[PDB]
């Protein structure tokens, strides 16, 4: 809808493909930028449309936010593993890698494991068991 | 408890967010 | 780093399409959202039951002139 | 004793300096994947 | 509140407010006004993990 | 002329008196500790304000305070 | 009053100033069974004598930093005076003859609050009043 013409018929992007070097950085990644929306200066913008970029914007969400909550869930399930062993003061410096990998492959299916603790009420700690200040 | 007053003000602001997002994707006019 | 290493076309440029919608919801016809005072066939443009937007034809001459600071190009 | 050696290689700065050479897979995923990979150009 | 029991803290001025601690000793004199000594697993601020408490500001958890 | 108040969370470990560089605090007898002591500050006109008694108190949220008040020539450490 | 021989000190610069002649001046007095050398609180090093020693200092923190040094020379008999310029020598440390670390009787609970520290009143309790919130006669 906007003035973000695709880079196929943008009259300022074809000069970036006209005089350019070759090696690996300005030939194959430049013809892959051709299906991207670009303004009046030939630079590929990132707009948010309804359906033409519905999943084109949702791949950087769903790919990142899975392995954002994969680092976070394997770090949460490791700190909870070493506190039931009653040795958490010394297991945080010397990382017990047979358990941290065991708590990593338990976090590979973390979206269907967080909601098993939300409906069971075990994700959050209740407010009368958390240290606070004089308030 | 079932939250009855916290909801229907949060999903009332989410409703106003969805009328503005209806004009944004040119759904309604 | 992308402009420094030659490839200015590899910049991540997010077009601010939510505040480009605000100007297009007030009268800026430059982008082309074509809604709600950018669409002259709308309920907000005409104000169908009364048609008393006497401020509106003077306002749209101001927002769509490119010589003032009123709702600059974003 | 070589049984206290790998009990030192599981300490904090060791496994968090091999948590950066294992994040040299962003070197290999940006070597043969024609490095330019914008936010619309991968599926 | 016996020795070895786990107890929670209701002293709002303290570091370990609502923290579980193990009772270390209770004084049998009856005139010291802070008899129970409870030991915690986290130090407060560059220092101690034991502190003398009263019995009206302690709620046991098991 | 600072103000060194002392509260009843004391345990009589005498550590604030050994840490005072100016002899403001001293141990008086009491009934609410196993040492039977509590600190008192009779020479608060000699309080230099340095809060070194406060770093030595082992009770949690410490039983002695220094409230820095109207500073004078001996509460600021001026040899000139 | 006070008396004693000064230690062998070759003069310093961190010593007394015009405050010691006009406002107040302190004097520590100990006795030594040895001809040993100690560090001055005014910078340097001096040799204390074998009789009664006498050293004029400028403020009370210099005497007890020196008094904490003599207690490592196993000399725990020092008397600290405070000399007003009209000549009035008061005797201030140790006041009762006993050191303030160990407890004596007859001493008073002075500046003592009979509450926890956390239950001091709010500063809006004492608004437009003479007292501070840590004086607070309730509990
Ligand atoms: C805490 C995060 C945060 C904050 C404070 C802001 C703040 C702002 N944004 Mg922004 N935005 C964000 C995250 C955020 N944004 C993200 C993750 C994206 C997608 C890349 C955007 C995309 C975006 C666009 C296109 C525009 C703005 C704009 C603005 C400005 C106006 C408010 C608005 O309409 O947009 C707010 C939008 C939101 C989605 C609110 C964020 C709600 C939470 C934090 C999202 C959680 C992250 C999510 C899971 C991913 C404002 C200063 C406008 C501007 O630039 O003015 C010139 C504009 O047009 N934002
Ligand atoms: C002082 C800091 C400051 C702040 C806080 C803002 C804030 C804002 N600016 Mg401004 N701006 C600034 C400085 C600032 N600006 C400077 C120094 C300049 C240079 C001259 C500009 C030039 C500028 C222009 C030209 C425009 C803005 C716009 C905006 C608005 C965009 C938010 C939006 O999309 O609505 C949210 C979007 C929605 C769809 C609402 C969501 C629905 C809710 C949740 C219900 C926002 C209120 C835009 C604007 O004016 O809009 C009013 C715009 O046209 N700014
Ligand atoms: C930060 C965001 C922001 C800001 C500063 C503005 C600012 C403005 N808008 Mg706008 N607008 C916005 C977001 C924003 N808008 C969004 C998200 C939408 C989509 C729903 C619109 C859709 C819109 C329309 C259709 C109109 C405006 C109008 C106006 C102008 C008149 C305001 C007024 O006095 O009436 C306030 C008086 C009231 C009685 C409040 C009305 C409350 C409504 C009904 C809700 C003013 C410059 C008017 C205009 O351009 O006049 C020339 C106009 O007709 N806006
Ligand atoms: C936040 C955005 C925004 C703002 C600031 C305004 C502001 C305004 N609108 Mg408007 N409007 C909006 C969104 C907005 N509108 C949207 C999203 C629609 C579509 C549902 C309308 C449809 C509309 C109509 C039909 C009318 C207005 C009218 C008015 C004006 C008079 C307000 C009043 O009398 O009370 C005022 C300047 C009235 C007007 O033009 O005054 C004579 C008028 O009749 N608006
Ligand atoms: C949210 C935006 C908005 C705003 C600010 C207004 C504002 C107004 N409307 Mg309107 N209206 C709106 C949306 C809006 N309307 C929509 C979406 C519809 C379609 C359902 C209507 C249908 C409508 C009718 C039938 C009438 C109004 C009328 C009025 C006016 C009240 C009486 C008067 O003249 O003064 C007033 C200025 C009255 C009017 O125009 O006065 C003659 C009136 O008759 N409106
Ligand atoms: C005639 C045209 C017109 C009109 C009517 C307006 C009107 C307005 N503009 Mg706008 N503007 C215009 C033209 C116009 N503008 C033009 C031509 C430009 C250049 C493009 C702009 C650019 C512009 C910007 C950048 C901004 C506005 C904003 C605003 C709003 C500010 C009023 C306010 O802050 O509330 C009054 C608030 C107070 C008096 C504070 C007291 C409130 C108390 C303390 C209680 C509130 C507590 C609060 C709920 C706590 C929540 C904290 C947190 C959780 C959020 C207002 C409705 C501002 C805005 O707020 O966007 C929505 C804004 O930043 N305008
Ligand atoms: C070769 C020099 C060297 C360098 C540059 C470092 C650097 C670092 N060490 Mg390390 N350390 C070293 C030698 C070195 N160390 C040696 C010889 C030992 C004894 C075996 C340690 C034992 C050690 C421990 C226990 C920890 C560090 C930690 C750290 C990190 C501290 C900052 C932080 O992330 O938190 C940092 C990058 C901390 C860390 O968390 O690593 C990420 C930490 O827990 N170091
Ligand atoms: C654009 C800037 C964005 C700012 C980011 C927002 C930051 C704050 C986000 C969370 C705030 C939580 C505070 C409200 C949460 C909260 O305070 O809940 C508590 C409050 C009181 O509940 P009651 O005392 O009635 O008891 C609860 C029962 O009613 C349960 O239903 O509930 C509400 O009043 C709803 C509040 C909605 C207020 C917004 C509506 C405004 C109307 C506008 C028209
Ligand atoms: C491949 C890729 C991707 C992904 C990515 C990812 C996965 C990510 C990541 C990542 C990560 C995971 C990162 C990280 C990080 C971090 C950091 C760097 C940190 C920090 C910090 C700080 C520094 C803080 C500080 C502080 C504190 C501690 C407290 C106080 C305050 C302060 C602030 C100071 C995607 C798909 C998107 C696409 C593109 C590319
Ligand atoms: C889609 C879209 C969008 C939007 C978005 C938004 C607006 C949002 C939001 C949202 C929200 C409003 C949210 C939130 C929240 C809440 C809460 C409450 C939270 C949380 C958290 C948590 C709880 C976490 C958890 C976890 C996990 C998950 C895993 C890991 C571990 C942890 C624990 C961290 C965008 C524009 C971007 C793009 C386009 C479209
Ligand atoms: C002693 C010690 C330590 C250590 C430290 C260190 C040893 C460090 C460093 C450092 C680091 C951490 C580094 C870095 C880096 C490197 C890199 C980053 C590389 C690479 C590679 C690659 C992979 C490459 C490839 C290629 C080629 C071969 C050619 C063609 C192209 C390309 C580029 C592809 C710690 C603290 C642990 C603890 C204990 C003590
Ligand atoms: S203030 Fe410190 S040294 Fe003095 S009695 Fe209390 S705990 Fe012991
Ligand atoms: S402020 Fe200094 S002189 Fe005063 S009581 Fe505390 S440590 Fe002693």
């Amino acid at each position: 809808n906007t003035t973000l013409v695709p880079c196929y018929k943008s009259p300022a992007f074809v000069e970036r493909m006209k005089n350019a070097p070759d090696s690996y950085y300005t030939t194959k990644p430049l013809k892959a930028y051709s299906q991207l929306l670009c303004g009046e200066d030939g630079l590929p913008r990132i707009a948010l449309d309804r359906l033409s970029l519905a999943v084109d914007v949702a791949i950087p969400i769903a790919i990142f936010l899975y392995t954002a909550g994969f680092i976070g869930w394997s770090g949460r399930s490791y700190l909870q593993a070493i506190k039931k062993q009653d040795k958490a003061e010394e297991k945080e410096v010397f990382i017990d890698v047979p358990l941290f990998i065991s708590c990593m492959v338990m976090a590979l299916f973390w979206p269907m494991a967080v909601i098993k603790e939300l409906l069971a009420g075990e994700l959050v700690a209740k407010d009368e068991e958390i240290p606070i200040s004089v308030r | 408890p079932p939250y009855t007053f916290r909801t229907a003000w949060a999903l009332l602001l989410l409703a106003i967010n969805f009328i503005v997002a209806a004009y944004y994707f040119h759904i309604i006019e | 780093v992308e402009v420094a290493f030659g490839a200015a076309d590899k910049q991540i440029l997010i077009e601010p399409v939510f505040a480009q919608f605000i100007q297009s919801a007030n009268g800026k016809i430059l982008y082309g959202f074509h809604t709600l005072l950018s669409n002259p066939d709308s309920i907000a443009f005409t104000a169908w039951p009364n048609h008393a937007n006497v401020w509106l034809p003077g306002w749209l001459d101001a927002i769509n002139n490119g010589t003032n600071s009123l709702f600059l190009t974003i | 004793e070589a049984r206290y050696l790998f009990r030192y290689l599981s300490s904090a700065p060791v496994v968090a300096t091999l948590a950066l050479i294992i994040i040299s897979v962003i070197l290999i995923v940006l070597n043969y994947l024609f490095p330019g990979l914008q936010y619309g150009t991968f599926f | 509140v016996q020795r070895g029991s786990k107890v929670r803290i209701l002293r709002p001025e303290s570091y370990w407010f609502q923290d579980v601690g193990t009772v270390a000793s209770i004084e049998q004199g009856g005139t010291s006004r802070y008899p129970v000594i409870v030991r915690f697993d986290k130090v407060n601020y560059a220092g101690v993990n034991t502190n003398n408490f009263a019995q009206d500001e302690l709620v046991e958890v098991e | 002329s600072h103000t060194v108040k002392i509260y009843d969370t004391c345990i009589g470990c005498t550590q604030c008196v050994r840490a005072c560089p100016t002899d403001v605090l001293e141990m008086v007898p009491w009934d609410g500790c196993r040492a039977g002591q509590i600190a008192s500050s009779p020479r608060t006109e000699d309080c230099v304000g340095c809060k070194r008694c406060e770093t030595a108190c082992p009770t949690d949220f410490l039983s002695i305070r220094v409230y820095l008040g109207a500073e004078t020539t001996r509460s600021m450490g001026l040899a000139y | 009053t006070l008396s004693g021989q000064t230690p062998i000190f070759g003069g310093s610069t961190g010593g007394l100033l015009k405050k010691a002649e006009v406002e107040e001046k302190y004097a520590i007095t100990w006795t030594s069974p040895k001809e040993q050398v100690f560090e001055m609180p005014t910078g340097g090093a001096a040799i204390m004598r074998q009789g009664q020693n006498l050293l004029y200092l400028a403020r009370k923190e210099q005497c007890i930093a020196l008094g904490g040094q003599l207690r490592k020379f196993k000399i725990t008999d020092y008397k600290i005076y405070r000399i007003y310029p009209n000549g009035e020598t008061v005797y201030i440390h140790p006041a009762d003859g006993v050191f303030p670390e160990k407890v004596n009787q007859g001493r008073e609970k002075v500046r003592y609050n009979d509450r926890r520290i956390g239950q001091n009143p709010s500063p809006s309790k004492v608004k437009f009043s003479g007292i501070a919130t840590y004086d607070a006669p309730n509990s």
